[PDB]
DNA sequence: TCTTATAAATAGTT
DNA sequence: AACTATTTATAAGA
């Protein structure tokens, strides 16, 4: 971008908005290309500031979330905390 | 994914659309 | 990249595999960041061409997957068609 | 809403 | 398992 910017929460109401809009599509943009290069099936739930909600899926959401109950296996699961620590322990690369 | 409350819910939401 | 390549899918076994680590972590990465910046909540559920699944959510999948069930509004709904429609627009 | 200058992610090679 | 030149994403401008 114009200037390098650090990663905290935007207080700017109108600056947060356009923010989220054009990240939100880049994010669907990254899905979709994992999705077609990999063969994989992707959902992606988002719940903005006010909880309202945004939703992708590649192909078929309900497919998605059905197949998601019935795994019944360990898997890899990350939260916020686990790509911190990654980040922490990759090099600048 | 497991036995629980959570999957249950998810379950019958998407079957009762 | 060294050179642009087309959204196809990946026939080598190696490189798809390669590309499938690095990318789920970019994506996961983005996620990361745009839960902060935009004060959001945000899951990604994942079958991978093995049907093995991969998850993250920026805080907890219980509490996204349950408000997901209350919410009845209408709202966004997006597929791989639609973003390719985009990509044309966009040109 | 689109463009432009600049930062970030990644394809190919190692 | 690392490196880097380049393509792609995006922060601030129009």
């Amino acid at each position: 971008g114009r200037k390098k910017i650090q990663i905290q929460r935007i207080t700017d109401e109108r600056n947060r908005q356009v923010t989220f809009t054009k990240r939100k599509f880049g994010l669907m943009k990254k899905a979709y290309e994992l999705s077609v290069l990999c063969d994989c099936e992707i959902a992606l739930i988002i719940f903005n500031h006010s909880n309202k909600l945004f939703q992708y899926a590649s192909t078929d959401m309900d497919k998605v979330l059905l197949k998601y109950t019935e795994y019944n296996e360990p898997h890899e699961s990350r939260t916020n905390a686990d790509i911190i620590e990654t980040l922490r322990k990759k090099g600048f690369n | 994914w497991g036995s629980g409350e959570v999957k249950q819910k998810l379950q019958e939401f998407v079957l009762s659309k």
